[PDB]
């Protein structure tokens, strides 16, 4: 069993391990979100008495852990590693040791990130780890060096997975997959793996410049000595916007597939949707400085960037319009991944509208480093990527794990996370437009109500994850009994109207991709022979 | 259509009760800050 | 060697044939996952102030 | 042929790799390297002995990985034409990622150069720093890369042709040519008026040229491995993907050196 | 000026720039609420009339007419949204002929204000470091964590342009009432303008991370009339 | 063909597609592909569908035609003026409806 | 020295794994296992000395 | 099927009550003392000072928020 | 005797997007006129009274 889980150059048994580190790190990151929002519940020094450096350490831990160790593994690494060979008919991926070392250099980035928060009080900068806040004069210690070595390791993991994905869907397709016949999640993982190797080299260059002007006495951003800290803002956000487009594009793919298969309708114009997604990918590099409208750019380049971020906004709009068009006229079977897919549309349209409220370089002077921004990204990142993650798990894990979950517990988990996460991030907009800045331990006690309402909501959003943990346990020890004893839903695609039950038992699964034709838990050599297509 | 109750009436009957429940679900999906402000001591409760 | 396939031979957890209940391992995994920021908070609150 | 001796094979051209213990070991070594070089930069451990052995164990694990891949590629014989096109496109995308690191370094140079700060004297190069003139030693180690490219391309086209005494002579003289390049580059470093700490000019100049320096010493190690397995008859006349890989790498290294050399030695002085 | 409990709107107007920002945000929200209402109405109508639909129109997969209208409608709305923000962005940088200048240089966890237009006829520039009152020496009516023992004081009805910088970590000079927010990076001076249209206090906070003392770093700007400001500047 | 289909081409194509079916899967398949279009089919289509369900000799797909049609139509005046056009085919073929078969 | 087909005839015809299949592959992996175990277990005894904050004894 | 919409709304409201109670008894152990400017007696002085200098003149300026 | 009944989803969606336009329009129209003209009229009343009180 050591050669099946430690050496293990097989893309099915790497994705399970990706998912295990994903659920582990997501638990750690939401423990940090619970501690943050538990300390910010009331003015005056709460549970952590004084000690604002500990709060800075906790918020950079929450941000960077839950971004680079939950969302990026459980969307790129886990789901791409399990499904990208299993949708295009490759037996499994090309460069298999490369996506084994990508997984196995993830948790060492995790353990050095964990031990970075213990030595010499700690790295507190936020996830956008800035100079001269992080240079050796204003921040001494080996903490932020381990904190950015974690980013070096996660950066290396995601690039190796990107090269792996790109070559394994550019060469090892099956017999009939043409250049435009792939299912849309394959196209999302394709374009995301391009944006990774087109973006994160610039990130790793900038943060190793930060490391060797911390410790090797150079002067990239040490300003008394020639440099400037604006160059780090450029070199960071040139990755920082493609990073979240990387984090959200497989979400678009997952949501496209689940609304295609739970409404008994193909997606409305798949070719225009993949053109919109590819243009979003190749356009997301040209708007990198919409996070830098304040620092002192000219009004002319600010005018250019506030022109270009709205043309960023339009193809996401035509994607959401195509989603409304492909759920219109269907036969919508409201199961638990379809509920997450329906909630994702509203809860991401809301965040995108407040995002284009932010995108005006005129209007960003009233909203920068302000809880309005937190209300925007904790919509489009949290609700977006993780409602797509839940609509990935609750839709795919009966096929992958081979154990059917409980259904009513899944629906109370959806409604609990929906209510208890809509009550958190909605008062953040009122805190933003009333004037609350970011990263404060706590605040002048005027706006003392909305923080309390958000803190009474975060406990609901944590209790729903505890119920998700119990859903995992009830799936793992009562899978076959939930197959038999009528607690679950068994057929995700219902029989059509004029079709008999004796005729539905002939053609059981009416899929459009390969994945729901493989047996529950699939064979380790699934495609012995190629899977033909016309 | 041609013969039957007219399409204006038979789709108004379908959609006019839907507008009020849409307004209810939107007024309680965006209007609960009013309900939490209504009971607090800032409104001289 | 093709490793043999089943319903419980796809995951690293052994579930059916054990000596201890599965709830021990399955909830201790997320116990240590949920308690790593608490031990970070404790080691940071004994280094500066009190606790 | 018979079905009975057709179903005794792979049934698809792609590679099925047996479980190998060289992601886990080199990932262990990468973790130990990262933590030990984060730990010795602040005086927690006494010497650089431990970062030395961590770098050494990373190097020897990765060379054992490349030993496993040359044994699997030419002894067990799995690299058919589909897998060959796959690893070729993978190396192309990896080098496309390397040139973007070089583009980030050029962005740093351009941003601090064409808008010079008021503490540099508002002139690029800054006051007092005697810049390196581009015509003495930079001209030799920018013509030596073109000569290296010419001899590695005739060694390639002699390897495809069939002669051994020419295809080996070109590889030997391109190895000694670029190691002469590396040695005169170190000669350029060890007598220069500015260090890596002397201002932002020395910082970004030494960052760019040192990254290209490390890239071509890795190229020299790659070409030494390729010359060894050309002498030991591994390289064929139509299955040399591990040599087309390194000639693609050295030609793109030549063109990124000329970009770096022009805007680091002519425009920037 | 000051924040209020359970508020859900802007700290109100003082400057023409903040009035323009408020009008622009209400125009943008007026154009956004149509889109939010029709998106929510489409989602509600679809998921409550096609859930009880037994058959699915699976032979509707493209139509060019409605496709190009829903891709040309957001371009139209985004052009109408971007049409006045260009006017605001190109007028909020117009700092032709200000009256007096301030420097607002921000150190580690305090600010240091200085006036050096030479009408103080003691001769010198005038500076003051502007520490926060620590939250046990508050005395029966003083706003917590955003009060200051030594306020900056500006005049009414004169254009004032102040530059800002730091001597350390990147700070931000940020008042939401005056609509002024500009990152004080330690390398460059950054100037912004103001025309305060009424007397009174205006509060703000640092809105970039400084480290430990990020919360204990406020901005307090009292705006007084011009003869009282001349008297204060001559006396101080 | 992504070009549109007029009503006469629709009814001729589907009459020649209901004539050719021989199994039960084929009759239910072409019935689903006829009903899941946008229009409701004229009774020249559906009396041929009733004959094609009679040829395979099974009853309930000659009843679910009528219930799928009741879900198709826009009111019940169209349904009644429809059902008195398929009266005698329903008589001599002997199929029932739903509301008289399951009174609730 | 044209010793590729003898190595191929050896490498195809064995049961041992690939990184142990060569004749001289005992001199390449035993000292590697020793120095790798040493080099990766050794910073995990210096990490609690760093958590406690006690630096080195240098100079 | 068969009244499970009732079971799931019972589970949702039970989860809201459970999270409310656990937030309450986690809130109970936080910190004994308040910042001294939290009760209403300080707030009346702190907005008398505001109406002395007519801050927020048309919008809301009164700060009490305490019982 | 029966007419061909065709085109119900087209009539339904062009009846639905028009009501979606007008519904979002009346919500946003209430927003702009009611709330924003309330704030603007309060502000202009205060500024007129201030410029009168400073005579
Ligand atoms: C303190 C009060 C604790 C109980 C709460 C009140 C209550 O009984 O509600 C149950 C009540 C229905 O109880 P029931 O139908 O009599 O019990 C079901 C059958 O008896 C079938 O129930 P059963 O006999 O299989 O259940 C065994 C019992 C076993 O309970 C015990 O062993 C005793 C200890 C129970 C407290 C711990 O487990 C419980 O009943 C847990 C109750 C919580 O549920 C509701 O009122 C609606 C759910 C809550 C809505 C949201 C409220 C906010
Ligand atoms: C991945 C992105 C992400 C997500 C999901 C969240 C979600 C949460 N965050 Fe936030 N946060 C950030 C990234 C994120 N955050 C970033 C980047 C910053 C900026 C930091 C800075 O600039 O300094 C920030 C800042 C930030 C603030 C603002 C503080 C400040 O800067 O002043 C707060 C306060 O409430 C907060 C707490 C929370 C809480 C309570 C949640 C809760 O929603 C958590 C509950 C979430 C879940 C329950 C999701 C389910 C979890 C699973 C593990 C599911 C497993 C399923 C699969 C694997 C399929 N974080
Ligand atoms: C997941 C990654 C992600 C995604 C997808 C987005 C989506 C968008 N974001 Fe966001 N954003 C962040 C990640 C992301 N953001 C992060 C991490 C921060 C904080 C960084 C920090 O620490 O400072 C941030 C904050 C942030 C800023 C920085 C402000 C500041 O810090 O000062 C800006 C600036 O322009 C912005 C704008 C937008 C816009 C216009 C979109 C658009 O892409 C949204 C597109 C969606 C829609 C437009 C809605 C759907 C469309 C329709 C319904 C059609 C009709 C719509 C129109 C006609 C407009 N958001
Ligand atoms: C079984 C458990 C039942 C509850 C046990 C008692 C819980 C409780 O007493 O909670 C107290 C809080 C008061 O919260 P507070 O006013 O912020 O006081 C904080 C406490 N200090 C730090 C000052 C010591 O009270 C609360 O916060 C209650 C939550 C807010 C009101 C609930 C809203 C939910 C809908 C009903
Ligand atoms: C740093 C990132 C280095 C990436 C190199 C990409 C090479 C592309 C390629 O051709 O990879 C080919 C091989 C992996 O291929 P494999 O054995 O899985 O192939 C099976 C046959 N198809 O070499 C590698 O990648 C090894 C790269 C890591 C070496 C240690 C680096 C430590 C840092
Ligand atoms: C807001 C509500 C907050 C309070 C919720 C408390 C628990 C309620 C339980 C409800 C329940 O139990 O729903 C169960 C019923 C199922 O009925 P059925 O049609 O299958 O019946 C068939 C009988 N044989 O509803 C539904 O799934 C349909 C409604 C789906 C709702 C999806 C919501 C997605 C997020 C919002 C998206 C935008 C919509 C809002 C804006 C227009
Ligand atoms: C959506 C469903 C979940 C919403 C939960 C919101 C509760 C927020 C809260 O906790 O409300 C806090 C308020 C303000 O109380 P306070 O600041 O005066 O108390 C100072 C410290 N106790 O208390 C109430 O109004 C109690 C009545 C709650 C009514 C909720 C109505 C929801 C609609
Ligand atoms: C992954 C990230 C990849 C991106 C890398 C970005 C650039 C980093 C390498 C620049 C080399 C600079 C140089 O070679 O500098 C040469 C200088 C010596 O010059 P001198 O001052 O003695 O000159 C004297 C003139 N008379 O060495 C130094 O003092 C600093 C050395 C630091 C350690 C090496 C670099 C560490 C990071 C390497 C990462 C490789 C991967
Ligand atoms: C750090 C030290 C770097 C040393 C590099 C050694 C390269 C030799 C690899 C080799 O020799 O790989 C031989 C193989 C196949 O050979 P073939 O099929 O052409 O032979 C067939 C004869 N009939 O090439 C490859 O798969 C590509 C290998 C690319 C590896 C790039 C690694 C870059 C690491 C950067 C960090
Ligand atoms: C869209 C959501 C609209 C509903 C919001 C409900 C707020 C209820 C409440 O909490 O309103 C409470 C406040 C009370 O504050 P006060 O000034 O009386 O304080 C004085 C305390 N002594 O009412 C108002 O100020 C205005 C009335 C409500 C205005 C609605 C919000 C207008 C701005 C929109 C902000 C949202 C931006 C979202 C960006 C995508
Ligand atoms: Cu200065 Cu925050
Ligand atoms: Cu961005
Ligand atoms: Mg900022």
């Amino acid at each position: 069993m050591v050669q099946r889980w430690l050496y293990s150059t097989n893309a099915k048994d790497i994705a399970v391990l990706y998912f295990m580190l994903a659920i582990f790190s997501g638990m750690a990151g939401t423990a940090m979100s619970l501690i943050i929002r538990l300390e910010l519940a009331a003015p005056g020094s709460q549970y952590l008495h004084g000690n604002s450096q500990l709060f800075n350490v906790l918020v950079v831990g929450h941000a960077v852990l839950m971004i680079f160790f939950l969302v990026m593994p459980a969307l790129i690494g886990g789901f791409g590693n399990y499904l990208l060979p299993l949708m295009i008919g490759a037996t499994d991926t090309a460069f298999p040791r490369i996506n084994n070392i990508a997984f196995w250099v993830l948790p060492m980035g995790l353990v050095c990130l964990v031990t970075s928060t213990l030595v010499e009080s700690g790295a507190g900068t936020g996830w956008t780890v800035y100079p001269p806040l992080s240079s050796i004069q204003a921040h001494s210690g080996p903490s932020v060096d381990l904190a950015i070595f974690a980013l070096h390791l996660t950066s290396i993991s995601s690039l190796l997975g990107a090269i792996n994905f790109i070559v394994t869907t550019l060469n090892m397709r099956t017999n009939g997959m043409t250049m435009h016949k792939l299912p849309l999640f394959v196209w999302s993982i394709f374009i995301t793996a391009f944006l990774l190797l087109l973006s994160l080299p610039v990130l790793s260059a900038g943060i190793t410049m930060l490391l060797l002007d911390r410790n090797f006495n150079t002067s990239f951003f040490e300003v008394s000595g020639g440099g400037d800290p604006i160059l780090y803002e450029h070199l960071f956000w040139f990755f920082g916007h493609p990073e979240v487009y990387i984090l959200i594009i497989p979400g678009f793919g997952i949501i496209s597939h689940v609304v295609s298969t739970y409404s008994k309708k193909p997606v409305f114009g798949e070719i225009s949707m993949v053109y919109a997604m590819a243009s979003i990918g190749l356009l997301g590099f040209l708007v990198w400085s919409h996070h830098m409208y304040i620092v002192g750019l000219d009004a002319d380049t600010r005018a250019y960037f506030t022109s270009a971020t709205m043309i960023i906004a339009i193809p996401t709009g035509i994607k959401i319009f195509s989603w409304l068009a492909t759920i219109h006229g269907g036969s919508i079977r409201l199961a638990t991944p379809m509920l997450y897919a329906i909630a994702f549309l509203f809860l991401f349209t809301m965040g995108g509208l407040t995002g284009v409220a932010l995108a005006n370089a005129s209007l960003d002077v009233a909203f920068h480093d302000t809880y309005y921004v937190v209300g925007h990204f904790h919509y489009v990142l949290s609700m977006g990527a993780i409602f797509s993650l839940f609509a990935g798990y609750y839709y795919w894990s009966p096929q992958i794990l081979g154990l059917n979950y409980n259904e009513k517990l899944a629906q109370i988990q959806f409604w609990l996370i929906f209510i208890g996460a809509n009550v958190i991030f909605f008062p953040m907009h009122f805190l933003g437009i009333n004037g609350m800045p970011r990263r404060i331990p706590d605040y002048p006690d005027a706006f003392a109500g909305w923080n309390y309402v958000a803190s009474i909501g975060s406990f609901i959003a944590t209790l729903s994850l505890f119920l998700f943990i119990y859903i995992l346990y009830d799936q793992l020890v009562n899978g076959l009994n939930n197959k038999v004893n009528n607690k679950s839903v068994i057929y995700n695609k219902a029989p059509d109207f004029v079709e008999s039950n004796t005729i539905f038992n002939l053609n059981t699964v009416k899929s459009s991709s390969i994945e729901f034709l493989l047996t529950s838990p699939p064979a380790v050599h699934s495609f012995n022979t190629p899977a033909v297509q016309s | 259509g041609r013969i039957g109750e007219s399409w204006v009436i038979t789709e108004g009957r379908r959609l006019i009760p839907e507008i009020f429940q849409w307004s209810a679900v939107l007024s309680v999906c965006l209007g609960w800050p009013g309900a939490v402000y209504f009971f607090s001591k800032a409104r001289k409760a | 060697v093709h490793f043999k396939d089943g319903v419980y031979e796809n995951i690293p957890f052994k579930v059916k044939g054990r000596k201890t209940p599965y709830a021990l391992s399955h909830f201790g995994f997320f116990a240590i996952g949920f308690a790593v920021p608490f031990v970070a908070c404790y080691v940071q609150l004994k280094k500066s102030g009190a606790f | 042929m018979t079905h009975l001796e057709r179903s005794r094979h792979q049934q698809h051209p792609f590679h099925m790799v047996m479980p190998s213990p060289w992601p886990i070991v080199v990932s262990f070594a990468l973790l130990s390297l990262a933590l030990s070089t984060a730990l010795t930069m602040h005086g927690y451990i006494g010497n650089m002995n431990m970062v030395y052995l961590a770098l050494f164990v990373l190097l020897t694990s990765s060379i054992l990985w490349f030993r496993d891949i040359v044994a699997e590629a030419t002894y067990l014989g799995d690299h058919t034409m589909a897998v060959r096109k796959g690893i070729n496109l993978g190396f192309l995308m990896f080098v496309l990622s390397e040139v973007l690191i070089f583009a980030g370094l050029f962005w740093a140079y351009f941003h601090s150069a064409m808008s010079p700060d008021v503490t540099l004297g508002a002139c690029w190069p800054p006051v007092g720093i005697e810049a390196v003139q581009p015509t003495e030693l930079p001209l030799l180690n920018t013509i030596i890369l073109l000569s290296s490219g010419a001899t590695v391309t005739y060694s390639h086209h002699a390897l495809i042709a069939g002669n051994r005494n020419k295809a080996l002579s070109g590889l030997l003289i391109t190895f000694w040519l670029i190691v002469i390049f590396v040695t005169c580059q170190y000669i350029e470093y060890t007598n220069a008026a500015f260090t890596i700490s002397d201002g932002v000019y020395g910082s970004v100049f030494y960052a760019g040229t040192g990254l290209h320096f490390l890239h071509m010493v890795m190229l020299a190690a790659m070409l030494g491995v390729n010359y060894w397995r050309m002498r030991n008859y591994h390289l064929t006349a139509g299955h040399h993907v591990g040599y087309e890989t390194t000639i693609i790498y050295t030609h793109v290294l030549d063109v990124i050196w000329l970009f770096l050399y022009v805007v680091f030695y002519w425009w920037g002085v | 000026d000051v924040p209020t409990p359970y508020a859900c709107y802007f700290q109100d107007s003082a400057t023409p720039n903040q009035e323009g920002i408020l009008e622009l945000h209400d125009n943008i929200m007026f154009y956004l609420l149509v889109i939010l209402g029709l998106v929510s109405w489409m989602l509600y109508t679809i998921v409550m009339t096609y859930s009880k639909n037994p058959i699915a129109y699976k032979y509707i997969k493209h139509g060019q007419t409605i496709e190009v209208i829903w891709t040309i409608f957001p371009a139209v709305i985004l052009l109408i949204i971007a049409f006045p923000s260009f006017i605001l962005l190109y007028l909020c940088d117009e700092v032709i002929s200000p009256a007096m200048t301030i420097k607002a240089i921000g150190y580690q966890w305090y600010w240091k204000y200085e006036y050096s237009d030479f009408i103080n006829d003691s001769g010198e520039t005038v500076e003051f470091e502007s520490y926060v009152i620590p939250d046990e020496l508050l005395e029966e009516g003083q706003l917590r964590l955003l009060d200051t023992d030594t306020s900056m004081v500006v005049p009414v009805d004169t254009h004032i342009r102040f530059v800002v910088t730091a001597a350390d970590v990147i700070h931000d000079f940020a008042i939401p009432s005056l609509g002024i927010k500009v990152d004080a990076t330690p390398g460059r001076l950054n100037q912004v303008s103001a025309l305060i249209q009424r007397e009174g206090v205006f509060y703000g906070a640092c809105s970039e991370l400084c480290g430990t003392g990020h919360a204990n770093m406020p901005i307090k700007i009292e705006a007084v009339s011009l003869p009282k400001f001349l008297e204060w500047l001559n006396e101080q | 063909a992504h070009d549109e289909e007029t009503f006469e081409e629709f009814t001729a194509r589907y009459e020649k597609e209901f004539d050719e079916a021989y199994d039960l899967f084929e009759v239910q398949r072409v019935l689903n592909n006829c009903f899941s279009y946008d229009l409701v089919p004229a009774p020249a289509v559906i009396e041929k569908a009733l004959r094609a369900a009679r040829r395979v000799n099974d009853l309930p797909t000659a009843i679910r035609v009528f219930e799928a049609l009741k879900y198709k139509v826009e009111n019940e005046d169209q349904y009644k003026a429809y059902l008195d056009e398929l009266k005698d085919v329903r008589q001599e073929l002997g199929v029932p409806l739903k509301e008289e078969l399951f009174p609730s | 020295a044209n010793k590729v087909i003898q190595l191929q005839k050896i490498f195809q015809s064995s049961t041992k794994p690939l990184w142990w299949r060569h004749p001289r592959s005992a001199l390449y992996l035993y000292p590697f296992y020793a120095i790798f175990a040493v080099a990766v277990v050794t910073p995990l005894l210096y990490i609690p000395n760093a958590i406690r904050g006690i630096k080195a004894k240098k100079a | 099927g068969k009244g499970d919409v009732a079971f799931i709304t019972k589970g949702v409201f039970l989860g809201l009550g459970i999270s409310f109670g656990l937030f309450g008894l986690v809130r109970l152990l936080a910190n004994p003392e308040t910042p001294k400017t939290m009760n209403r007696e300080w707030q009346l002085k702190s907005d008398e000072y505001l109406k002395s200098k007519n801050a927020n003149p048309w919008g809301g300026y009164s700060q009490v928020q305490s019982k | 005797t029966i007419a061909p009944i065709t085109g119900t989803i087209k009539r339904r969606v062009i009846m639905d997007i028009v009501l979606g336009f007008s519904l979002g329009g009346v919500m946003a129209s209430y927003w702009w006129w009611g709330f924003h003209m309330d704030k603007i009229n309060k502000r202009e009343k205060f500024y007129a009274e201030l410029a009168e009180r400073k005579k």
